[PDB]
C-alpha cells in the first residue's frame, strides 16, 4: 500500500512501454 | 426503371406516410435472417465464458473485498457472488434460446437485460465489439428471425416458412453501414493518415507475400493504413450494389479473416464475416438446399415457397404493428448516426479524445505510452506526508486517462484510507503519458486535491492538461536522435509547463546518465548541493547517480529535453558473464556464486525457448483446445457449486473447499 519517497519518484525506472489499445481484451 | 432495379425501390414510394410504411413492411423472404440468427446465438454462447468473463467471475467479485469500481452511475452495485452467477446463468440461457429459435422473445430478453447490466457496472471493460453485441440484440428483439429455421416453427403452424417485413433486413444493413463508415471516417485522422498508429504492424509474417515487392515502410504506410481506411469507406456501398458484390465478399472477408489474427478481439472478426452475407439475396440459404441431395434435404430446413404473413403489407390499410415497425426503423437509424458525434453534450467525458471509449467505431486510431505515476497524500490532521503504491485497489488501468474515473478513484482511496489510520485525506496525482510516439507530457494538473475537485458531466475538466499539439512536428527529430542511439543505450522525451518542476531520484544503477535541453528554458538543482545551474539550447549536464535533482520549467512556453542513460550495473554484470561463459567454452573445447546462478538460469530459460520454437504445430494445437476445455468446464462447475448455494443452501466448508478444489483441476 504504502511506498517510499525514493521509489515514488524513480521515473527512469526500468521500462514503461506498450500498446495499450483499448480495443483489445488485455485479459 | 432503373432504379427500381439498382436501389431496390422507386421515388413514388416516399410520396407519403401511407406508401412509406406499405413499403417497409413488403413481404421478404426469412432463410437470411434466420441463418444471421443462429450464428450470431452460436456465437454469444461461445464468447460468454471467455470474454464476458464467466471464468474469473469468483476473482473479480470475490465477497468482502476493498475493490474501487468504475460503474456509469455511482448508484449502480453488484449483487453477491452466488446471484452473479445466477445472472450469468440467465444469460446463457437466453442466448441459446436465440441461436435455437425457443421462445424467441423472452430469450432475446432474457439475453437482453443481463448483458445491459454487466456492461453498465464496468466502464473500464467498454469496447466496440461488445456494444455492438448489444445493439444487435437490441435490434433482434423487435424481429421476426424466428420465421424459417426455428423450433417454433415445429410448435407452432403460423410461423413455419413465413414472410418478414423488410426494415428487418433494413435496419440490420443500416447497422452494419453505419459501423464501416462510421471507422472510415475515423481513420481520416491525421495520425492515422502518416502511419503513425501501428506502424510496427507490417512486422507480422503474415504480410510475407507483400514485401516480395515493397519495403517494410511502404508496406506499412500503404497496405496497412490506407488499405484499412479504403476498406472502411468502401466496403458498405461495395457489399450493396450487385454488380460489386462479388469483389467486396472476397475483399471483406480477406479484411476479418486477417484481422482475426493480427489482434485478439474475441469473436469481432466471426461475426462481421457473419453479417457480410446480409446483403445478399434474403433466399441465398433456401437456394443452397436446393442444391442438395434428396437423402440429405430430409435433414434440412424446408425448401418450399414461404406461406402468407399477418407481420407484412400485401397488395389493405396498414395498421399499428406496421406503423411502430416504420417509426422504430427510422428513430433507431438516426439516433445511431448521431451518437458518435454527440460529445458536445456531455463535455466532461472528454480529456485528448473524445468521450468514453466504446461507441465511436474508432478502433487502433489512439496509441498510449504511460512512463510514470505517483499518487500522494497529506494526512488532514497530522499533515504528514505519504506515497501509494499505484493501483493499489484497482483492477484496471484505464483510471489514468479519464477524469470522471480519477475522481471516482480518489473517492473510494479517501473512503477506505481512514482505516489505515490516514484520516481526511487530501490526493494528488501525478501521471505522464505519450500518444501516437509524442514527448511524454503530465495529464492532470498536480497541484490540484482531486479529492475536492469539481466534476460535472455536462461541464468540461478544469484539472486537465492540454495536448500539446505544436510539438507533433518535432517527432522525426525524435525518431533520428533514437535510431542514433547505441545498444546499450535509452532516451526518454520529457515536455513541461511553465511555472512546474520536476524532483526526479536516479538509481544507483544508472550510473552515467545526463540530461539534454531542446527548447525553451530550464534549471537544473542539484537537491543535496543545494546547486542552481541554467541550460541553452543544446547544452548538456551530467547528473549524479543515487540522488535527487529538480528541473525547474523557467521559460512562458514549454520546454523540451531528454534523458540519456547506461545501466551501468547490467553492462557490467553481462561483461563478466559473457567472459565466464566464453573462458568456460574455451576449457570445454581444449584450451585451457549469483554469477554462476545467472548463467545457469540463462542457459536453462533459452533451453525452455529453444524447445518451446522447435514445437510441431499438431502439438501446439492439441494444448490450445485443451486450454480452451478447461476454462470451460471450470466455468461449468463453478455455475454448478453457485446455483446449489442458492437453492439447497451452505454446505460445510470442508465440504465447499473440495468442490472448489474439483472445480480447479485441470482437464484430462
Ligand atoms: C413524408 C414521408 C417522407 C419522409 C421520410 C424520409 C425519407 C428518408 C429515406 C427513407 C427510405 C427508406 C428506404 C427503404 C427501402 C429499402 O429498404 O430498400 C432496400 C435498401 O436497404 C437498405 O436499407 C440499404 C441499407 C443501407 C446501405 C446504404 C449504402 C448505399 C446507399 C443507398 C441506400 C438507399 C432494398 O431492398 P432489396 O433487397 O429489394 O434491394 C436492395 C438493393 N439491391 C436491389 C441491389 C439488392
Ligand atoms: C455463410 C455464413 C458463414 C460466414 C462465416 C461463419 C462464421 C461462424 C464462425 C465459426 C467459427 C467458430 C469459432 C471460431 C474460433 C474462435 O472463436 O476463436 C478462438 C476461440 O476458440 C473458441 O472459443 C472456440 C474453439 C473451440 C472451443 C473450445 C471448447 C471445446 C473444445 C473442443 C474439443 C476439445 C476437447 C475434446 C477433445 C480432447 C480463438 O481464441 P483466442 O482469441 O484465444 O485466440 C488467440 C489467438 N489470436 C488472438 C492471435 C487469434
Ligand atoms: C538495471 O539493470 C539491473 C540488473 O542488472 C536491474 O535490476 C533488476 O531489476 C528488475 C526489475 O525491477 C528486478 O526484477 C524484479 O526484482 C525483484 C526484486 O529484486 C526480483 O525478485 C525479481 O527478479 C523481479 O522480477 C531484478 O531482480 C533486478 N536485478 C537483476 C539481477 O535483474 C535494474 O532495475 C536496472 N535499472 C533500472 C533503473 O531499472
Ligand atoms: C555514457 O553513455 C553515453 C551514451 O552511450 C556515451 O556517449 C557516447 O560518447 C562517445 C564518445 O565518448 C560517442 O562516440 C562518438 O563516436 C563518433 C565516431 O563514431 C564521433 O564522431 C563522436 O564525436 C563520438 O566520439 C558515442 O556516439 C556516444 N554514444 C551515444 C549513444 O551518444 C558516453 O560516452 C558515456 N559516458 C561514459 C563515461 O562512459
Ligand atoms: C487484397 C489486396 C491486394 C490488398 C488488401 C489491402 C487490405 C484491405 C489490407 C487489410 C489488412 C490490414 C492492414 C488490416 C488492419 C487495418 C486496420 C487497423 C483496420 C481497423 C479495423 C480493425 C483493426 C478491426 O479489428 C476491425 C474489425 C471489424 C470492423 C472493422 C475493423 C477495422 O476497421
Ligand atoms: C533554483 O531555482 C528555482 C527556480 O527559480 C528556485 O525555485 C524557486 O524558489 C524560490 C525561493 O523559494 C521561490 O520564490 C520560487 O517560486 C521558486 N520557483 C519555482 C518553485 O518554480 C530554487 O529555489 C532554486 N534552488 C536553489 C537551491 O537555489
Ligand atoms: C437491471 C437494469 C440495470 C438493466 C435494464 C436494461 C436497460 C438499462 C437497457 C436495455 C436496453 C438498453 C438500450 C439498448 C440500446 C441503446 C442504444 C445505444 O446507442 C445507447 C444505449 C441504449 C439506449 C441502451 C441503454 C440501456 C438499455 C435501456
Ligand atoms: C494510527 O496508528 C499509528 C501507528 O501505526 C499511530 O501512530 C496513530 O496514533 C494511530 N492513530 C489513531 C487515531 O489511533
Amino acid at each position: 500500500l504504502f511506498i517510499r519517497r525514493e521509489q515514488a519518484n524513480n521515473i527512469l525506472a526500468r521500462v514503461t512501454r506498450a500498446n495499450s489499445f483499448l480495443e483489445e481484451m488485455k485479459k | 426503371s432503373r432504379i427500381g432495379k439498382l436501389l431496390g425501390f422507386e421515388w413514388t414510394d416516399l410520396s407519403s406516410w401511407r406508401r412509406l410504411v406499405t413499403l417497409l413492411n413488403r413481404p421478404t423472404d426469412p432463410a437470411s435472417l434466420a441463418v444471421f440468427r443462429f450464428l450470431f446465438g452460436f456465437l454469444m454462447v461461445l464468447d460468454i465464458p471467455q470474454e464476458r468473463g464467466l471464468s474469473s467471475l469468483d476473482r473479480k467479485y470475490l465477497d468482502g473485498l476493498d475493490v474501487c469500481r468504475f460503474p456509469l452511475l455511482d448508484a449502480l452495485r453488484p449483487l453477491p457472488l452466488d446471484w452473479m452467477y445466477l445472472v450469468y446463468t440467465i444469460m446463457f440461457l437466453g442466448a441459446l434460446g436465440m441461436m435455437l429459435g425457443l421462445c424467441y422473445r423472452i430469450s432475446c430478453v432474457l439475453f437482453l437485460l443481463p448483458y445491459w447490466y454487466v456492461f453498465l457496472l464496468d466502464k473500464t471493460s467498454w469496447n466496440n465489439h461488445s456494444y455492438l453485441y448489444g445493439l444487435l440484440a437490441f435490434q433482434l428483439t423487435f424481429m421476426d428471425a424466428n420465421h424459417y429455421w426455428s423450433v417454433d416453427g415445429l410448435l407452432n403452424a403460423h410461423r413455419r416458412n413465413a414472410h418478414v417485413p423488410l426494415w428487418n433486413y433494413a435496419v440490420l444493413r443500416g447497422q452494419i453501414f453505419i459501423v464501416y463508415f462510421i471507422a472510415g471516417v475515423a481513420a481520416l485522422d491525421a495520425d492515422w493518415v502518416e502511419g503513425y498508429s501501428m506502424e510496427y504492424l507490417s512486422r507480422h509474417w503474415l504480410f510475407s507475400p507483400f514485401k516480395l515487392l515493397l519495403s517494410e515502410e511502404l508496406t506499412s504506410l500503404l497496405v496497412v493504413h490506407w488499405g484499412g481506411l479504403l476498406l472502411d469507406l468502401s466496403a458498405g456501398f461495395l457489399l450493396f450494389f450487385d454488380v460489386s458484390r462479388s469483389i467486396g465478399l472476397f475483399f471483406v472477408s480477406y479484411f476479418h479473416c486477417m484481422n482475426s489474427q493480427l489482434f485478439s478481439i474475441g469473436m469481432f472478426s466471426y461475426v462481421m464475416l457473419a453479417s457480410s452475407p446480409l446483403f445478399c439475396s434474403p433466399e441465398w440459404p433456401r437456394k443452397l438446399v436446393s442444391y442438395c441431395p434428396r437423402r440429405l434435404q430430409q435433414l434440412l430446413p424446408l425448401k418450399a415457397a414461404p406461406q402468407p404473413s399477418v407481420s407484412c403489407v400485401y397488395k389493405q390499410k396498414p395498421g399499428l404493428r406496421h406503423q411502430l415497425g416504420a417509426a422504430f426503423t427510422l428513430l433507431y437509424l438516426l439516433e445511431q448516426l448521431f451518437l458518435p458525434y454527440s460529445h458536445f453534450l456531455t463535455q466532461g467525458y472528454n480529456n485528448w479524445t473524445n468521450g468514453l471509449y466504446g461507441y465511436s467505431w474508432d478502433m487502433m486510431v489512439h496509441s498510449r505510452s504511460h512512463q510514470h505515476v505517483k499518487i500522494t497524500y497529506r494526512d488532514g490532521r497530522t499533515g504528514e506526508l505519504g506515497y501509494l503504491n499505484p493501483g493499489v485497489f484497482t483492477q484496471s488501468r484505464r483510471w489514468k486517462d479519464h477524469a470522471d474515473m480519477l475522481k471516482q478513484y480518489a473517492t473510494c482511496l479517501s473512503r477506505l484510507l481512514p482505516k489505515y489510520n490516514v484520516t481526511e485525506p487530501q490526493i494528488y496525482f501525478d501521471i505522464w503519458v505519450s500518444i501516437n510516439d509524442r514527448f511524454q507530457q503530465r495529464i492532470f494538473d498536480p497541484r490540484v486535491d482531486i479529492v475536492q475537485a469539481a466534476w460535472s458531466p455536462f461541464q468540461r475538466t478544469s484539472w486537465v492538461q492540454p495536448l500539446l499539439m505544436d510539438l507533433s512536428p518535432w517527432r522525426a527529430k525524435l525518431q533520428e536522435i533514437k535510431s542514433s542511439l547505441d545498444n546499450h543505450t535509452e532516451v526518454v522525451f520529457i515536455a513541461d509547463f511553465p511555472g512546474l518542476h520536476l524532483e526526479n531520484f536516479v538509481s544507483e544503477d544508472l550510473g552515467n546518465t545526463s540530461i539534454q535541453l531542446l527548447q525553451g528554458e530550464v534549471t537544473v538543482e542539484l537537491v543535496a548541493e543545494q546547486k542552481n545551474q541554467t541550460l541553452r539550447e543544446g547544452e548538456k549536464m551530467q547528473l549524479p547517480a543515487g540522488e535527487y535533482h529538480k528541473v525547474y520549467t523557467t521559460s512562458p512556453s514549454p520546454s523540451c529535453y531528454m534523458y540519456v542513460y547506461v545501466n551501468t550495473t547490467e553492462l557490467a554484470l553481462e561483461q563478466d558473464l559473457a567472459y565466464l561463459q566464453e573462458l568456460k567454452e574455451k576449457v570445454e573445447n581444449g584450451s585451457e556464486t549469483p554469477l554462476v546462478q545467472t548463467f545457469l538460469r540463462r542457459q536453462q530459460r533459452l533451453q525452455e525457448i529453444e524447445r518451446r520454437r522447435n514445437t510441431p504445430f499438431h502439438e501446439r494445437f492439441f494444448r490450445f483446445l485443451l486450454r480452451k476445455l478447461y476454462v470451460f468446464r471450470r466455468s461449468f462447475l463453478m455455475t454448478c457449486i453457485s446455483l446449489r448455494n442458492l437453492i439447497l443452501g451452505r454446505p460445510s466448508l470442508e465440504q465447499l473447499a473440495q468442490e472448489v478444489t474439483y472445480a480447479n483441476l485441470r482437464p484430462f
